[PDB]
C-alpha cells in the first residue's frame, strides 16, 4: 500500500499589480469525493522557484481547499480560477499537502 | 484536466 | 502531522461463511477529515477470518467497495453493496495512524 | 450509528 503524510495550512499571497502569483493551477462535470491521495479538485501543477507563491510557502502538489474563505474542494477549474481573480493581488488559500511514501 | 498560470 | 495508511485488498469467502468483520458507520452532510476519513469503518475483525487473513484490521475506514467510492455513503447502502458482491469483496481502506 | 456483521 501507501503511507500518506497529510499537512494543512493557510497562506497569504500578495503581488504587485504588474506580476503573477507565480503558480500554475491544475484540476478537473460529474462526481468527485475526497480520498486520502486526492483531497480536492484543484492543486498546484507547479510553483515558480522564486515568485510570490513560492515565497509564501506554497509548493507543487498542494491541493487547494479554500480560496479567500471559500471552500473549493469540489469546485471546477474555471470557477476556481475566477475566485482567485476576484481577490486580485491578495490571495488567502488554505491548502493540504499530501506526500506519498511506499508502505 | 486544465491548467492556468496565475 | 497526520499519517494515513492505505491499501486495496481482495476478499474471497465461501458461501457458508462470512468475511469476518463488523462494519459500523452511519447526520447527512459528511465532510471527510484526516482523522475521520469516511463514514463506515471496521469496528471489529475476527482474527484468522477471511477479512483478517486478507489484512483488514479494526479502525479501517472504507474508501471504496468493489470499486465504488463509499467515503460519504450511508451504512445501509454500503452494507448492501458488500452484499451485492457475493463471496468476493474488493475494498480500499485507510488506517489513520497519526 | 449502526453496526453490521459481514
Amino acid at each position: 500500500g501507501s503511507d500518506y503524510i497529510i499537512k494543512e495550512k493557510t497562506v497569504l499571497l500578495q503581488k504587485k499589480d504588474s506580476e503573477g502569483f507565480g503558480f500554475v493551477l491544475r484540476g478537473a462535470i460529474e462526481e468527485f469525493t475526497p480520498t486520502p491521495a486526492f483531497p480536492a479538485l484543484q492543486y498546484l501543477e507547479s510553483v515558480d522557484e522564486g515568485g510570490v507563491a513560492w515565497r509564501a510557502g506554497l509548493r507543487m502538489g498542494d491541493f487547494l481547499i479554500e480560496v479567500n474563505g471559500q471552500n473549493v474542494v469540489k469546485v471546477g477549474h474555471r470557477q476556481v480560477v475566477n475566485m482567485i481573480r476576484q481577490g486580485g493581488n491578495t490571495l488567502m488559500v488554505k491548502v493540504v499537502m499530501v506526500t506519498r511514501h511506499p508502505d | 484536466e486544465a491548467q492556468t498560470r496565475l
